[PDB]
This record gives C-alpha cells, structure tokens and sequence, in this order.
C-alpha cells in the first residue's frame, strides 16, 4: 500500500524517511492499480540490490584472481572484468543469459510461486520471493533460496531485521557497482579511487566482437 | 466581474498605479465574444507572455555565457561561443522543427477540453482560471508527474499565497519582457537601451522568422541509425 | 455520432478537429464509414504488397504472360517500375474485375448502405472458410476495431510510400528509391 512504504523507508531509515523526489509512488504505469505499481518498484529495487552487490563481490573477486578448472586464465588475462565478460565464449555468454532467465520465469509464474504459498507480488505478494524449487520431476538437491538450509528456525523480526538490512545493502551495493563501472569507461569519474582502469567497450551491451551472432550485432557507430 | 476582478488585481499589482488601460483593451469583444472571455484571453496572453519572458531571459544568460548540457547531443553543433540570437542558427533545423511541436503540443494540451475536464475545470475563455496548465490524467499512457509543479512543492500553500504568487508572476513576466527586448533591441539598433550598450553584439537575421537560417540537416545519431 | 471506431488513443471520443459533423447525415456518416473502410482495405492491401515486393519476398514463380515474354522477375522489386511493367492487358484485367465486384456490391446488398444497411459490409469476398462463423458479436465489435486502427495506419503507410517515391528524403526512414 501507499502507507506501508513510508514506514519500510523509516525503519531503514529513521533520520530520513520516505525520501521520493520523483514521487514515484502514484504513477501508475501499468494500469493495474496503486499496489501494483508500489510491488513492482518494491521488486525492482530490490532485484537490482541483489544483483548490484553480487556484481560488486564478483567484480572484487575477478578483478585480481580467477578459478582453476579448465583454462580460465587466458579470459582472466583480458584486463577489465567487463572484458573478460566480453572475450568469454558465446555459448558462455547466451547459456548464462538463458539460466538467468529460467530463473526469472520460474519465480515470476504465479503457479508454481502458488505452490510455495505465496501470490504475485503486483497481486498481493511478498516483495523478493524466489521460491523453492519443487514442480517438476526432476530432483533437485538445494533450491535458490537458502541451499545448505542454516535458516528454517529464524524469526519473524530477525527475516523483517535482515529484509532491511538486504534493502540497504543494495542501496548503497547500486550506487558503488554504478561507480566501479563510471571509474571503468570514464577515468576521473570515481575522485576517491585511481587504481581500477582498462576499458569496458560498451558496459550495456552482452555481445561484442568475437560473437558472431545470425546478424544485427552492429557494434559500429557507437556512442558515449 | 471580470472588469471587477481586473481593477482588483491591478490594485493588488501596483497600488500606486492601479488598473492602467489607456488603450481600453478591456472593453474591445475581440470575437464576438462577450466581455469575460475576452478578460479571460486577455489575462491568459499576458501570463503565457510573461512566463515566455521570464524563461527566455535566463535562457539568454545561459547561452550568452555558454551553458552547454554535456555531449552528444544538438550543443556539439553550436560553436564555443557565439551569443544567445545564434544558438537559434546552428542546432539543426528538425531540432527547431521538434521543439515548437512539443511546445504546440503543450498548448494543445493547455486547452484541450479532455486534458481540463479531468482536472474539473473549464476554458479560460469559459470561466476558467488564467495561465492555469492542467494535469496529464487525460493522455493514453501514463504521465510520471505534472508540468506545473514536477514535484510536491506546492498543494500545501493557502489560496492567499497562491494568489500573491500570481500576482509576483504578472509583474515579473512583464519585468521580464522588458528585459528580454531590451536585449532584442540592443541586438539590433546600437544605443537603445543605455546600460547593455557595447555587451550584446549585434546581428543581421530575422528575430521573428523560425527558419529563416535553417540549420544543418546534421544526424547526430549512434546505434541504429538506420535512418542515414 | 457514436458509431465503431472510437476507443483509446483520443480517450474515447470522437476525433474531429475541423468540421465534418453537424453537416452530415445518417446517410452521409453511412458514406463516410464506407468510404473509411473501402480505404483501409486497399491501404491494408497496399502496403502488405509494396513490403512483400519491394523488401524481401520469395516473389510469383510462373510466367505472367509468356507470350509477351515476360517474367515475374523482369518487373523488379521498385513498384511502380513494376506496374509500369504490368502489361496493359493485365492492368485491364486487374481493373475490370475490381468493377465488377464493386458493381455487385453496390447493387447486391438489399438494405443499401445509404438506405439502412451496414457500410463496410460487402457481398461476397469475405470468408469463404468461415473462420469468423462462430465469433461472438462481442467478439467481432473488436475485430471491427481493430480493422478500423489497421485501416488508418496502413493509409498512413501507403501515403508515406507514396509521397518518398515523388518526394524523394520525405518519410525519413524510408530510402531514397
Ligand atoms: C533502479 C533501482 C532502484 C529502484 C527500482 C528503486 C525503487 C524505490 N526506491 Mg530507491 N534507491 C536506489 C535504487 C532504486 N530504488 C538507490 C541506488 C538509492 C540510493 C541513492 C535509493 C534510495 C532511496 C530512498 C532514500 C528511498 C527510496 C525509495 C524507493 C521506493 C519509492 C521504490 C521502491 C523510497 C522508499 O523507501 O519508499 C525512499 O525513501 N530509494
Ligand atoms: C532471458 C533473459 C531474461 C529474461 C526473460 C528476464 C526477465 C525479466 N527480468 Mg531480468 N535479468 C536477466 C535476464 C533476463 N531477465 C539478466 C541476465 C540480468 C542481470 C543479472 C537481469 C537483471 C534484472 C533486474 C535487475 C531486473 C530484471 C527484471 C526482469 C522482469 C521485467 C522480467 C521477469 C526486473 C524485475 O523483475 O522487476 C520487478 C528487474 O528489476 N532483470
Ligand atoms: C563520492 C562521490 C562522487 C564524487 C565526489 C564524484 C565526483 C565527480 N564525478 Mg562522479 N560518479 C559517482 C560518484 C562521485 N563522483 C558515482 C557513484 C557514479 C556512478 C553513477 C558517477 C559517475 C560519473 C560520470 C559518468 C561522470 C562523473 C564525473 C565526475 C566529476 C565531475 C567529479 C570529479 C564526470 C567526469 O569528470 O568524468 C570525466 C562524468 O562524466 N561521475
Ligand atoms: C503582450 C504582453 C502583454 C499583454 C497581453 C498584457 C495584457 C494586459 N495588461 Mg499588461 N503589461 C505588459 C505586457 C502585456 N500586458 C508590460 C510589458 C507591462 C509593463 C510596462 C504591462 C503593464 C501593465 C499594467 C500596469 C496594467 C496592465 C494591464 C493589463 C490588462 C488590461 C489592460 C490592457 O489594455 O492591456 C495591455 C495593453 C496591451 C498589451 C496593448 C497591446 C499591444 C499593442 C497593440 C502594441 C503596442 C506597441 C507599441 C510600439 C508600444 C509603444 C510603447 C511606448 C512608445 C509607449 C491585460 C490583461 C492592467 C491590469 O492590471 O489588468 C490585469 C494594468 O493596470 N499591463
Ligand atoms: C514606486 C511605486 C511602486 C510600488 C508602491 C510598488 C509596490 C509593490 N511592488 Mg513593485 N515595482 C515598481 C514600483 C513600485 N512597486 C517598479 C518601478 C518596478 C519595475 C522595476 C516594480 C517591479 C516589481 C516586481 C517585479 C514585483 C513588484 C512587487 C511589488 C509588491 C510587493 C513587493 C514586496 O513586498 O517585496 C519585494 C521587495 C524586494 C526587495 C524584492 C526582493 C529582491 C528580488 C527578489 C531580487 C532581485 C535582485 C536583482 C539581482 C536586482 C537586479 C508591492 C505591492 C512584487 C509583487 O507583485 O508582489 C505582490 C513583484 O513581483 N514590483
Ligand atoms: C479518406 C479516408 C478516411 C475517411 C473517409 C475517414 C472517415 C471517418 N473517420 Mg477517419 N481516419 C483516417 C482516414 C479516414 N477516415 C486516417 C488515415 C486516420 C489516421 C490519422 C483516421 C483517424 C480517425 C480517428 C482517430 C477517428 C476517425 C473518425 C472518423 C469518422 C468521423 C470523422 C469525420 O466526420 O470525417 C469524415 C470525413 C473525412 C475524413 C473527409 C476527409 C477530409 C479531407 C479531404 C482529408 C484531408 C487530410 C489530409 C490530406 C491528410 C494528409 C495525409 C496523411 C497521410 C497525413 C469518419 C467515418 C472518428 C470516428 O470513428 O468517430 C466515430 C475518430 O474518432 N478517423
Ligand atoms: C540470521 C541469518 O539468517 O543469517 C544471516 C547472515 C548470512 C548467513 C550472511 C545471510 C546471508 C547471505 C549472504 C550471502 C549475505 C551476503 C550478502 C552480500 C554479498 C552483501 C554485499 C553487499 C555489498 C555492499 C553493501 C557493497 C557496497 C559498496 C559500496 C558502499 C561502495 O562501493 C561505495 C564506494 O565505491 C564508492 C561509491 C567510491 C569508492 O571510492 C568508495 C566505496 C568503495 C565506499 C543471511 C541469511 O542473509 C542473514
Ligand atoms: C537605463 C537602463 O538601461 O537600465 C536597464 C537595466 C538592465 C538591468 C540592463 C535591464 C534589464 C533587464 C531586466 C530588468 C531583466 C529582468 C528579468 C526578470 C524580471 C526575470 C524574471 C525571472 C523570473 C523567474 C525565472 C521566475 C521563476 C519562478 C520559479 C522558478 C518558480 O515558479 C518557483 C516558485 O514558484 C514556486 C514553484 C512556489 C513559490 O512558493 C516559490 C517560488 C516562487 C520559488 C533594463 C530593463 O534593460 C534596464
Ligand atoms: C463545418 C464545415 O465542414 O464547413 C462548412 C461551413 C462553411 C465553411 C461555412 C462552408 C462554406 C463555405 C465555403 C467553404 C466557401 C468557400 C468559398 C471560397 C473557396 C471562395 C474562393 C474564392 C476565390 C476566388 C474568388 C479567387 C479568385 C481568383 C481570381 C479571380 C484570379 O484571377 C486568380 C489569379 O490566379 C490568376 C488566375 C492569375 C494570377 O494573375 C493570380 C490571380 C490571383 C490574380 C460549408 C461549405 O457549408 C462547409
Ligand atoms: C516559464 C515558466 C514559469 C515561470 C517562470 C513561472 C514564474 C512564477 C513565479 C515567479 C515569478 C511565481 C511566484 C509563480 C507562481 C505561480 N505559478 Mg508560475 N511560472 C511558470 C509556469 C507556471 C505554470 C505552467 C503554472 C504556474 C502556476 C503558478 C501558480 C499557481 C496559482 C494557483 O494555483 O492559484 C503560482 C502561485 C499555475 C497556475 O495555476 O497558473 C494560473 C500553472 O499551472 N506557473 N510562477
Ligand atoms: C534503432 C531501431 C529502431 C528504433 C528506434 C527507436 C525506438 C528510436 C526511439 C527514439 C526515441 C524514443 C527518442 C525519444 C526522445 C524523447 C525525448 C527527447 C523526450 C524528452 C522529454 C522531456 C524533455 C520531458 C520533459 C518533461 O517530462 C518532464 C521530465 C517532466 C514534466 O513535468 C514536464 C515535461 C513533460 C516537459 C528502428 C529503426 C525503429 C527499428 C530497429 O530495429 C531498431
């Protein structure tokens, strides 16, 4: 609802809360209503926080060391991260895409986020409800969510505590992958670090290069 | 009513001065069309003038002294420095084309009958409020915050206090417009107005004709630009 | 008046800047339905040839006229290099079976479109497999809407064809030829 986020905003936090400049909030951009709209921004922040920190651990761990299972040194060596994102193979790049996706159809479908006893969250759902994944017959040893379990007897207030906690996390995890990427293509974006260089080519783009692709893979005329 | 709302808001303007018609605008039906909704375009002219003004002066400024927004875009074509009367001569011309048709499209908007009706109000010249810009609860796709007041500022103030913001927006706008053609007339005849004598140089084109130097037919356009 | 045609994209209203009502009739917003609709069928038409033809395509395999010695392909993918390549006896064949039809429609249907009826409703030429026999009126109001939207867009999109093959730069996605 409308009111529940001026509270979720003071309990991150109290000093400043509810703090909306674009308001926000009353945009109904999909036609479906106030809730709507509020589950959808509820889900989308918190989506890009947890994919912002991750990005941030990931880029930390890849920008000094790799993994040694099966030549991944060569890729390593192409300096920036976004470089080796961009010389890793095509089938590397599309099956990652398509695994991150599975995973997006399978918590967005509102059956099987049914199953878990959940709704939608634009229908009354929890904002960030990956859920278990129990609906095919196919065993699976751990599910998304907690994979070694460790989490069954946590409270109520601990799971609100450490849902503000995430919600933060990646408030402040967004705005530092953001500059780690401006440090990346602009130098002398980022005025408290100097040591990250090396291009990134086009930051938003999957495909450059060496992907081959059935076409429309016009890198040329690029922009800033 | 209209005549005596007038006389009151010239009071409110300028007490001193008061309501100043020598050219009895005020009584002219310019249409046909009765005495209110003449006072009505008459004060709507005026405001649209003024706020007009007040955004051209400080758009004046800001390319007088050279305000370019980043890359890119349409100020890469503009050389570093050139005075404000040329920044109109050097974007190019479908720039130009763009944007009177968004500011069209504002005035359509402004008076559509649709766009005022979902506010639950009526037409200047059919018993409206003056200037008034209404909301976008009336486009097809949903609009993210309004044109009069982008973010919530306002719609806490007391009526008095909107009134008397009016009332400064009357006298700045007309303040404005002799400012902004103070500009204009140095522009064009040396000596008119004694204290920007030697500050805005000169120039030779039509300030009335929109494309009249049409600008260049230059595509500043990366990542398919299948378009040439 | 109220008639179909009017939905979103003007808010459900009509759309009618200058004139054109007030001066018409039943008969005459009968005419102007009708006329709406013969438009944005052959504009529908129009612009699914011109980007079958002047695009991609695999193109007619046959002759058109192997006496004349031409070929589907001697045409060329330009359009009106094409029907400028058409032989005379085609265009003629094309335009007298298209008088005909419309011949019958206007004397065809009982209820005349000026005199009751419903304009756009033509006899014969429509389904002949009866793929819209068992839609519900509710159903066919939106096809019916959605046949008006498509008519309007593609006499849009015939008038651009047209005005960048006479005016060569205009419609600025479209090419030059
Ligand atoms: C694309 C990412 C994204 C999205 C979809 C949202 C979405 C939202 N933010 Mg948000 N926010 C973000 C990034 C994002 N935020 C970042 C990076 C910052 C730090 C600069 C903030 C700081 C912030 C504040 C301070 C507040 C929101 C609030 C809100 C809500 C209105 C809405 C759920 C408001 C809220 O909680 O409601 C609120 O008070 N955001
Ligand atoms: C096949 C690929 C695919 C598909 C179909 C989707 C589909 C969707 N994504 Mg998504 N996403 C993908 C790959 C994909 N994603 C990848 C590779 C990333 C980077 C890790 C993201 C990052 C991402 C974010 C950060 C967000 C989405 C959101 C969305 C939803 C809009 C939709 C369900 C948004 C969403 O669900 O908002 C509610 C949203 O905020 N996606
Ligand atoms: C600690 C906060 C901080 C500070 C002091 C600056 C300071 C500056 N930034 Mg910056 N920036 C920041 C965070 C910050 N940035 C973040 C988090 C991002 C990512 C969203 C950026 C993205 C960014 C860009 C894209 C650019 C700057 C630019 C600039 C310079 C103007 C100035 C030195 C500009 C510059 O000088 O780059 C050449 C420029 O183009 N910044
Ligand atoms: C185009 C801009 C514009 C418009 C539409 C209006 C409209 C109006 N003004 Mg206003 N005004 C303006 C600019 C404008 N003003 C400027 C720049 C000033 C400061 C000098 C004022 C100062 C002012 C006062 C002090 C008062 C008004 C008032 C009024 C209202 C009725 C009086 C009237 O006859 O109208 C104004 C007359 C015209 C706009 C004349 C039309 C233009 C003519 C045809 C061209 C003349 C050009 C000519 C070269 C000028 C010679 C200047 C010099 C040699 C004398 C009306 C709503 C009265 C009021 O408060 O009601 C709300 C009032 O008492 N005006
Ligand atoms: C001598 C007769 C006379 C009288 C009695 C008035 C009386 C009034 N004028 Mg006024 N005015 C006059 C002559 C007069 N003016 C002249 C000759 C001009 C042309 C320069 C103006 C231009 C003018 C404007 C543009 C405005 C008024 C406004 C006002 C009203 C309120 C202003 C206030 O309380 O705080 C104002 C006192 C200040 C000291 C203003 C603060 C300084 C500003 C914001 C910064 C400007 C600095 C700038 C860099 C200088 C260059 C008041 C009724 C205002 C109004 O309508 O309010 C109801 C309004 O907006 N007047
Ligand atoms: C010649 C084709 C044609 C015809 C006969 C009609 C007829 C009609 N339209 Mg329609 N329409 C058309 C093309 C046409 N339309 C196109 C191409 C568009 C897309 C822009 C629309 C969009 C449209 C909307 C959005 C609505 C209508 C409506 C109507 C109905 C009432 C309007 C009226 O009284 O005017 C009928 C009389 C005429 C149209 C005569 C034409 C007048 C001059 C000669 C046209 C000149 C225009 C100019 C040359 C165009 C430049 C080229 C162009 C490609 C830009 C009426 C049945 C309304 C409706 O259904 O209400 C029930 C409604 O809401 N139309
Ligand atoms: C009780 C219970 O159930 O278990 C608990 C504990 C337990 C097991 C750990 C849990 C878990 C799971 C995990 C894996 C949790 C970890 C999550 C993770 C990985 C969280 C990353 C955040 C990354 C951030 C904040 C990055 C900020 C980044 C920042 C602030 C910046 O870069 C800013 C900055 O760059 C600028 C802009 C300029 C620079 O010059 C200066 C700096 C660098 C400052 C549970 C289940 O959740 C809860
Ligand atoms: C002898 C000789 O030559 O002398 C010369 C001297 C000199 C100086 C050369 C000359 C000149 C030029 C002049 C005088 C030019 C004047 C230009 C002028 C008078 C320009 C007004 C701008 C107003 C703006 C932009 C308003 C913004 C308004 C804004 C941004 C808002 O709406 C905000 C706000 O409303 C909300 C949303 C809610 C309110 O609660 C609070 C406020 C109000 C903040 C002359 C005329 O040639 C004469
Ligand atoms: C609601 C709606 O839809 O509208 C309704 C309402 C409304 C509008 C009232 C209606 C109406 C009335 C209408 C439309 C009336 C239209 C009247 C109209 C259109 C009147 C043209 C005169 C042109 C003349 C006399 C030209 C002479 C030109 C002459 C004599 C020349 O020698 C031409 C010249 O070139 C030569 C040959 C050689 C050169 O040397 C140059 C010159 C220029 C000298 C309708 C019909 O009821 C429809
Ligand atoms: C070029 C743009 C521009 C400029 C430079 C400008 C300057 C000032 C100044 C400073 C001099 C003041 C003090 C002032 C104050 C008010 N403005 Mg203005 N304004 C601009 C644009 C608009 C638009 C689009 C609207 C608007 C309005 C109001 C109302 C509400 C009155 C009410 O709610 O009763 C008040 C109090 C709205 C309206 O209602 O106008 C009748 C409306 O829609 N304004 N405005
Ligand atoms: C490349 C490609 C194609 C393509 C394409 C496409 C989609 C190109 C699209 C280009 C596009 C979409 C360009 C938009 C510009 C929008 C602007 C400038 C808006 C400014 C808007 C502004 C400045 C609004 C300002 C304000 O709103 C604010 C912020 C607050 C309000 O209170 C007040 C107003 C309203 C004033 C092909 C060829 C079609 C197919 C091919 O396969 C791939």
């Amino acid at each position: 609802a409308m009111s529940a986020l001026p509270e979720l905003s003071k309990k991150l936090n109290p000093v400043l809360g509810y703090w909306d400049p674009l308001n926000l909030a009353e945009l109904n951009f999909w036609g479906a209503g106030d809730d709507a709209t509020v589950g959808f921004l509820r889900h989308a922040e918190i989506k890009h926080g947890r994919v912002a920190m991750a990005a941030f651990v990931g880029y930390c761990v890849q920008s000094n060391v790799h993994f040694p299972w099966a030549p991944f040194n060569s890729i390593p060596t192409n300096i920036a991260p976004a470089e080796q994102w961009a010389q890793l193979p095509e089938a590397a790049k599309w099956q990652i895409i398509l695994f991150v996706g599975f995973l997006e159809v399978y918590s967005e479908h509102s059956f099987i986020l049914e199953k878990y006893g959940q709704k939608h969250y634009m229908k009354g759902g929890k904002p960030g409800f990956f859920p278990d994944f129990d609906t095919m017959v196919h065993p699976v040893p751990l599910n998304l969510w907690d994979p070694l379990k460790a989490y069954k007897g946590a409270s109520a207030e601990r799971k609100a505590d450490g849902l503000l906690k995430e919600v933060n996390n990646g408030r402040l995890a967004m705005i530092g992958i953001m500059g780690f990427c401006a440090e990346a293509r602009v130098p002398g974006a980022v005025p408290a670090l100097s040591n990250i260089a090396h291009y990134a080519g086009d930051p938003m783009a999957p495909f450059a290069a060496n992907f081959h692709l059935p076409g429309f893979a016009s890198x040329x005329x690029x922009x800033x | 009513s209209a005549k005596a709302d007038l006389e009151a808001f010239a009071k409110e303007c300028n007490p001193v001065v008061g309501y100043w018609d020598p050219l009895g605008l005020a009584d002219l039906p310019l249409w046909g069309q009765d005495q209110d909704a003449v006072i009505g375009w008459l004060r709507h002219s005026e405001i649209k003038h003024g706020r007009i003004a007040m955004a051209g002066f400080v758009g004046y400024i800001a390319h007088a002294n050279g305000f370019r927004f980043g890359g890119i875009g349409p100020q890469n074509v503009v050389p570093e420095g050139a005075s404000a009367p040329e920044v109109w001569d050097s974007i190019p011309f479908l720039a130009k084309l763009q944007i009177i048709g968004a500011i069209g499209v504002l005035e359509h908007i402004s008076e559509d009958k649709n766009f005022l009706a979902a506010d639950g109000m009526k037409h200047y010249m059919r018993g409206g409020k003056p200037g008034y810009f209404p909301t976008f609860s009336a486009n097809v796709h949903p609009m993210p915050l309004n044109l009069f007041d982008p973010f919530k500022w306002s719609k806490n103030a007391s009526p008095e206090k909107k009134a008397k913001g009016l009332v400064t927006e009357t006298n700045n706008g007309r303040l404005a417009m002799l400012g902004l053609f103070g500009f204009l007339s140095e522009s064009k005849i040396p000596g008119s107005v004694p204290a920007l004598s030697g500050i805005i140089p000169s120039y030779d084109g039509d300030y009335m004709q929109p494309f009249l130097p049409t600008g260049p037919d230059t595509s500043l356009w990366t990542i398919g630009n299948l378009w040439a | 008046s109220d008639m179909e045609g009017t939905g979103p994209e003007t808010g459900g209203k009509v759309f009618d800047p200058m004139g054109l009502s007030k001066i018409a009739s039943a008969e005459t917003l009968a005419w102007y339905r009708a006329a709406e609709l013969k438009h944005s069928r052959v504009a529908m038409a129009a612009v699914t040839g011109w980007a079958w033809v002047s695009s991609g395509g695999p193109l007619f395999p046959g002759y058109l006229s192997v006496e004349q010695g031409v070929t589907f392909e001697s045409l060329g993918r330009d359009g009106y290099a094409a029907w400028a390549a058409v032989p005379e006896a085609g265009k003629f064949q094309i335009l007298g079976v298209i008088g005909i039809l419309e011949i019958l429609s206007e004397s065809a249907v009982k209820p005349h479109y000026m005199a009751g009826g419903t304009p756009g409703k033509v006899p014969l030429l429509w389904d002949p497999l009866g793929f819209t026999a068992k839609l519900s009126p509710e159903t066919l109001a939106r096809k019916r809407l959605a046949e008006l939207k498509n008519g309007r867009l593609a006499m849009i999109g015939v008038m651009s064809l047209v005005s960048a093959h006479f005016i060569p730069n205009s419609v600025p996605l479209l090419p030059g030829s």
